[PDB]
RNA sequence: UCCGUAACUUCGGGAUAAGGAUUGGCUCUAAGGGCUGGGUCGGUCGCGGCCGGCGCCUAGCAGCCGACUUAGAACUGGUGCG
RNA sequence: UACCUGGUUGAUCCUGCCAGUAGCAUAUGCUUGUCUCAAAGAUUAAGCCAUGCAUGUCUAAGUACGCACGGCUACAGUGAAACUGCGAAUGGCUCAUUAAAUCAGUUAUGGUUCCUUUGGUCGCUCGCACUUGGAUAACUGUGGUAAUUCUAGAGCUAAUACAUGCCGACGGGCGCUGACCCCCUUCGCGGGGGGGAUGCGUGCAUUUAUCAGUGGUGACUCUAGAUAACCUCGGGCCGAUCGCACGCCCUGGCGGCGACGACCCAUUCGAACGUCUGCCCUAUCAACUUUCGAUGGUAGUCGCCGUGCCUACCAUGGUGACCACGGGUGACGGGGAAUCAGGGUUCGAUUCCGGAGAGGGAGCCUGAGAAACGGCUACCACAUCCAAGGAAGGCAGCAGGCGCGCAAAUUACCCACUCCCGACCCGGGGAGGUAGUGACGAAAAAUAACAAUACAGGACCUGUAAUUGGAAUGAGUCCACUUUAAAUCCUUUAACGAGGAUCCAUUGGAGGGCAAGUCUGGUGCCAGCAGCCGCGGUAAUUCCAGCUCCAAUAGCGUAUAUUAAAGUUGCUGCAGUUAAAAAGCUCGUAGUUGGAUCUUUUUACUUUGAAAAAAUUAGAGUGUUCAAAGCAGGCCCGCCUGGAUACCGCAGCUAGGAAUAAUGGAAUAG
RNA sequence: ACGGACCAGAGCGAAAGCAUUUGCCAAGAAUGUUUUCAUUAAUCAAGAACGAAAGUCGGAGGUUCGAAGACGAUCAGAUACCG
RNA sequence: UCCAAACUAAUUU
């Protein structure tokens, strides 16, 4: 079937090089995945040595984090925004190793709002303006002062959808993880969408 | 091939085996194992073209599964159990208990131990890894593993395991002056102190030898086994202690022995 | 439009040789330009300037504006489409 | 053994080829007593194939309610069949394909998979069990079909099949959360120190982000640890299994050894894809490659992984007279083989290693491993049964047959040896072994020896005889042992077995090369011979015959490939004034080659060390009766002893040497 | 058109080739040198310039000679020698 | 410096 052996290729001096045997097993391609959003289907490939690699055609829901505080949620991917690798896979929605994806904000917001007892993204109560006793009261001031948040990043939370970035591969791992995109990376896919638009 | 082979012929045998050319097209392949193919010596050779205890392939078969023959504490019923160095074959029957080591020219000697010199072997620390929760472990030149070895025993040097027990009693570091038999390549069974170990990084590593007679030798790293602690081998030698003669200093051991 | 083109020849030609593929609609995507502003501190009065400390767009940004054309892709039809 | 001889002329010296000469391996011709080894449908047709066989497998230890047998109350013990497991990817055959490809040496996987075996690991996880569920085969019973190793329907019944799933460990600990208590200050604000309920999480494997820097490496984005999490229903692990012996504690409760299985880490056998260097002929093949990937960049997809492997977007590269690209090959590669003074030349289908393909192509299932063909699925080619509806095929496996041809063996016996596979000490093996056919070839070796005469000689010795004499043996016949799986042959030993010892030696020759006749008869440029020069037209040293003689001999001619001869391909080592031949002349880039000079940086070179598959070759040891061989053997309860060493172009690695040969340092001193 | 004798085993040129006088143009060997540079060299596939005679294509010119052609001889013939 | 061509298949040293 879909070989990926070496021998169709020409030489590097541009040689036609005539072949030798027959296709052979260990060199098989299958093919690609095309995974896209939504309700999870997966289905597994027997391999090479017995073992099963999970290949992904639909999924909606992925594990990303947020770096610069070590909080990874599992979080609900939107759609696609970015492909560095081709434009067509944005308009059929396609999950691959580096696309930039949208993901909604709310295991974020609902964290932060935990971890440091401060609003993010807004313009129930019980979290936020707790009576705190004053040693738990304390604790929460010396967080008080490392809790500014870029921004830029304030930005994605005000319309509860993230900017984010695919990590593993999808259609190998049969997952969608990632990290959310931060800092210099952010503001460089920023005004690539913009220039698209 | 499509998968693994599972024949050897008779020529293509490893040459230490001293098998012969008209008997049959076969070999005894042996089995995987502890060993390596070209550095093993199975079991029916053994007891077949060594001790002439059986005469036929079928008649080892008869002794083995008959539970009569124990390898490293254990018993081994396949007749192509992959035997290899410093490693003690225990009949125990007959009371015999020997001990695998290369001769001076270079194939296995037969060669007898006492049966308390066959409670215990040497192997030669391959590797050096931690696993899980952060617990050391130990690899040698046989395929069994140490867990929680010594702290000091670091990678090429000799240690002395008990059988029945498996756990670790003495080790010898790798130094200079200490006591090594050549398991490979031309110097094949020779015996004498480790001169130098010229490094080179990246390729193999060489180390002069110097015999107990006035002789030198160069062996790579990986050919070098220590079998005792500065001049006193921690195994009994075979005939002749590793000192490999000339053509015609053994021609004249046998003109002053007619 | 994209390929592919022999004999022969006065080397110019033969030649649209011959031979083959493609063509609709719809929804997008790229690529191809032009005009403006790059002025760091009022040093500081005839909310604008008068002469100069005060600064580094210098791999160019930012605003607005503008035609027509080429290529690629998805969908779609009773295989229809110069 | 570093070798030449005949042929141009009236004669000579030459250049030069033709012809001899010697192996080697294919065919063939004539002949052939013994015996030991041994090639053998490769060459043309990788042409087509009737029939048979070549792959299956059970332990005390997965599942027996087949009376199929069988001993004395769940199950004695054998046990056909069937499920399950495992193998069937090895072996064997052939050489079509294939020219940096295969392959070889060398390295790498710090860029990957790995059934099995061996060794780790297997209460590390805080969360009906004294045993869970359904189904199916064998069997029984109804069938269908012209047909096959086709299968349908209905009733049973199992598990280490298939599912499902708990207790125990198990007291907690550890992180976060933090109600709350508590202590020391403080005019107070404030600040400081412990305890802590209730909730959330917790182990390996997986996937991603982040933090820190237990062991390792020349070098890690390695290993290990910390944290936040996630963990696929087409689903990671965390034993609902089996046998031996069965004890021990107070019905209960524990315990010895095994088998089988496991995610994972090593290991073993490897596998795959990379590094460097190496290949025959051809220029009447000089430019090739590239929007149908050609070279590279970025991101991905795919894959077991690295990679234009593939896609998108870019860049315009990449290779070539140091022979690319294209074509050819009576090309599988290598170890090797024949010849050989030194160099070489030619061969290698062929038993070992590696590759490839199973009529042509293509696609796949299962599995650890296959793009498998004694597995499926197509289409092409061919071909087989048929009741015309359909069904089945793959001998380049062992035999055998047809065809093709100059050209190649028995439809034999056996698992006894060698080994392989399986659940296995028991089964299976056209692998392999043993016989038959065997002038492919190689080793050994009969076809007479003696004595007396008759004679001849020689300086008491020897020769010649259709004279004579009994002495010796095998060939052959043939009991028996031995041999072996059973045989056969050889070896051994009885019985016979020689005078023309009729128990009969051929094949080529006799002008010269070139060993050996001017013999006799026939033929008369005829028939014929003759490798070459030649012979034969009426006295043929050459034809056809007889006689003799020579050569090598159980072998010897002949054809053809090829090596030496051939210093007639010339590196060693040829020629080029007139014999074959130096371009009309000069320039000129590659290429090749380059003066002297110094102590009297990178390489090349030289030496050494490693690491290099055996077989083959060289060669050591050893009385196969000798020898070719073989790895054996030898010495009086056993003992002793061998199974050597060398060589293995080049490339890569290692340490010495520093002549020769390149090359490099300070001149705008930067 | 041609440059005799002088004109040679003499010269020059890479070879082909080169001869009346004088002028102009550029070249070059050898010698001389106690100048200069300091290996810049030798031979050369591919490539390049030159290359008698005859022949070819354009112009000009055509005295001599003269392929082809036409005759006269010679000859067995003579589409040759000689005119 | 007048012309001047040809030479068994029938073989034996
Ligand atoms: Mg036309
Ligand atoms: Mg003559
Ligand atoms: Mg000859
Ligand atoms: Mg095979
Ligand atoms: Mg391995
Ligand atoms: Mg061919
Ligand atoms: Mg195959
Ligand atoms: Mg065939
Ligand atoms: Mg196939
Ligand atoms: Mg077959
Ligand atoms: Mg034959
Ligand atoms: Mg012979
Ligand atoms: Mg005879
Ligand atoms: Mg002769
Ligand atoms: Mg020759
Ligand atoms: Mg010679
Ligand atoms: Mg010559
Ligand atoms: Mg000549
Ligand atoms: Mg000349
Ligand atoms: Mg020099
Ligand atoms: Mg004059
Ligand atoms: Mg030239
Ligand atoms: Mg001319
Ligand atoms: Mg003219
Ligand atoms: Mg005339």
């Amino acid at each position: 079937g879909i070989s990926r052996d070496n021998w169709h290729k020409r030489r590097k001096t541009g040689g036609k090089r005539k072949p030798y045997h027959k296709k052979r097993k260990y060199e098989l391609g299958r093919p690609a995945a095309n995974t896209k959003i939504g309700p999870r289907r997966i289905h597994t490939v027997r391999v090479r040595g017995g073992n099963k690699k999970y290949r992904a055609l639909r999924l909606d829901v992925g594990n990303f984090s947020w770096g610069s505080e070590c909080c990874t949620r599992k979080t609900r991917i939107i759609d696609v925004v970015y492909n560095a690798s081709n434009n067509e896979l944005v308009r059929t929605k396609t999950l691959v190793k580096n696309c930039i994806v949208l993901i909604d904000s709310t295991p974020y917001r609902q964290w932060y709002e935990s971890h440091y007892a401060l609003p993010l993204g807004r313009k129930e109560e019980e979290i936020l303006n707790k009576k705190r006793s004053k040693k738990i009261q304390k604790k929460y001031d010396e967080r008080k002062k490392n809790a500014k948040i870029s921004s830029l990043l304030e930005e994605q939370f005000q319309q509860g959808k993230l900017l984010a970035c695919i990590a593993s591969r999808p259609g190998q791992c049969g997952r969608a993880d990632g990290y959310v995109l931060e800092g210099k990376e952010l503001e460089f896919y920023l005004r690539k969408i913009k220039a698209r638009k | 091939a499509r998968g693994p082979k599972k024949h050897l012929k008779r020529v293509a045998a490893p040459k230490h085996w001293m098998l012969d050319k008209l008997t049959g097209v076969f070999a005894p392949r042996p089995s995987t194992g502890p060993h390596k193919l070209r550095e093993c010596l199975p079991l029916i050779i053994f007891l077949r073209n060594r001790l002439k205890y059986a005469l036929t392939g079928d008649e080892v078969k008869k002794i083995c599964m008959q539970r009569f023959i124990k390898i490293d504490g254990k018993v081994r019923t396949d007749i192509t159990y992959p035997a290899g160095f410093m490693d003690v074959i225990s009949i125990d029957k007959t009371g015999e208990n020997f001990r695998l080591i290369y001769d001076t020219k270079g194939r296995f000697a037969v060669h007898r131990i006492t049966p308390e010199e066959a409670k215990y072997k040497l192997c030669k620390v391959r590797k050096i890894f931690v696993g899980t929760k952060g617990i050391p472990h130990l690899v040698t030149h046989d395929a069994r593993t140490i867990r929680y070895p010594d702290p000091l025993i670091k990678v090429n040097d000799t240690i002395q395991i008990d059988l029945e027990t498996g756990k670790i009693t003495d080790f010898i570091k790798f130094d200079t002056g200490n006591l090594c038999m050549v398991t490979g390549g031309a110097n094949l069974g020779r015996i004498g102190v480790i001169t130098n170990r010229e490094r080179h990084p990246g390729s193999f590593d060489v180390v002069h030898v110097k015999d107990a007679n006035g002789n030198s030798f160069a062996t790579r790293l990986s050919n070098i086994f220590v079998i005792g602690k500065g001049n006193k081998p921690w195994i009994s030698l075979p005939r002749g202690k590793g000192i490999r003669l000339t053509i015609a200093e053994e021609r004249d051991k046998r003109l002053a022995a007619k």
